[PDB]
């Protein structure tokens, strides 16, 4: 699942 | 009786007064999350980043913050489903618990714990953390930090979570904005190991065809209706 991260677009 | 696996994300506690992340003017309480929610930023103010979670950490505990409607039915789906329910969150309040909840995977943490710098222990925690306040795990006192997982760390219990997610009949996502991975990425996985995907929100978390079914408006709205529909269902 990967690292706690944000995506800005959609 | 189905397996439920239940995600909720900040739209849940919102109506209970609970403040997080804008992806809008990109602000937690007027502060960057760069400053306030990464690896990064504790190491460069790690005063500014106590003082923001024991700010924080004092809100959850007022007594104008209670749990809602949406808080108090997935109480109920618990009690309706045992052990064939998973709450799984995305939150760091308590008010899953204090609804009634109980085995509930906090996958960023814990708002009332705290951490071992050095040993990674977590421990339980309720008032300010001062530079002054040492672990109780070591034999030489390391500093402590919040119990909350930041941008850029490995969240928690995901190994559960995904096993969840595989056995899931039907997967529910609550309050959950599209902008925070892996949370974010859950509803794909639920789909493809064949589960039914609901999503009860405010706003689209997700662009396309991936929930089946979809009922958007106030948490302490939709959840409770949904969630009474499920059970006489
Ligand atoms: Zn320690």
């Amino acid at each position: 699942g990967g690292a706690k991260r944000h995506r800005k677009i959609l | 009786k189905p397996r439920v696996l239940v995600l909720t994300g900040a739209g849940i506690s919102a109506e209970s007064g609970i403040r997080t992340f804008r992806a809008a003017d990109g602000l937690w309480e007027e502060h960057r999350v760069e400053d306030v929610g990464t690896p990064e930023g504790f190491d460069r103010d790690p005063e500014l980043v106590q003082a923001f979670y024991n700010a924080r950490r004092r809100q959850l505990q007022q007594p104008e913050i209670q749990p809602n409607a949406a808080h108090l039915a997935l109480a109920k789906l618990q009690d309706a489903l045992g052990d064939r329910f998973l709450l799984v969150t995305q939150n760091c309040d308590n008010l899953h618990e204090r609804a009634g909840n109980t085995n509930v995977i906090h996958m960023h943490g814990e708002l009332l714990k705290v951490r071992c710098s050095q040993s990674g222990q977590a421990l339980d925690w309720t008032g300010d953390v001062t530079p002054e306040d040492k672990c109780h795990c070591c034999q030489f006192p390391a500093p402590l930090r919040p119990h909350v997982v930041w941008f850029g760390e490995m969240p928690l219990g995901m190994d559960e979570i995904y096993m969840a997610l595989s056995m899931a009949d039907i997967f529910i996502a609550i309050g959950t904005s599209g902008h925070v991975y892996p949370a974010a990425g859950f509803v794909h996985e639920a789909k493809l190991h064949g589960a039914h995907t609901v999503e009860l929100n405010l706003e689209p978390s997700q662009v396309g065809n991936e929930f089946a079914e979809k009922y958007y408006g106030p948490a302490s709205q939709v959840v409770p209706e949904f969630v009474e529909k499920l059970l006489k269902g």
